[PDB]
């Protein structure tokens, strides 16, 4: 006589993303020798990393 | 102006270089391949 199923799930699940960033040198933008003025604030993008 | 998304990669007419381009979701995706024929 059918009793029930069993929705097993050992060690839940694993979350995986690719290897570490590539072309994200945040240091030279944030530890830069060259900063900007407040009215002349710079604008540079970070992308694909 | 706006390229912050910059990217860097008798012989019988021995070549075939096709750059056929299609758009999905509005945002452009290049599709291409160079077949030496
Ligand atoms: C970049 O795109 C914006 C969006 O319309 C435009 O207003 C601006 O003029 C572009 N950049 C330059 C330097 O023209
Ligand atoms: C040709 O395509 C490859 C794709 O991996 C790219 O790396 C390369 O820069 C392209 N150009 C040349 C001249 O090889
Ligand atoms: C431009 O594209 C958008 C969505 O991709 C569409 O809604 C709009 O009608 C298009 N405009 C023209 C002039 O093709």
């Amino acid at each position: 006589y059918q009793t029930s199923n069993f929705r097993v799930q050992p060690t839940e699940s694993i979350v995986r993303f690719p290897n570490i960033t590539n072309l994200c040198p945040f240091g030279e933008v944030f530890n830069a020798t060259r900063f900007a003025s407040v009215y002349a604030w710079n604008r540079k993008r970070i992308s694909n990393c | 102006n706006n390229c912050t998304f910059e990217y860097v990669s008798q012989g019988n007419f021995k070549n075939l270089r096709e750059f056929v381009f299609k758009n999905i979701d509005g945002y452009f995706k290049i599709y291409s391949k160079h077949t030496p024929i």
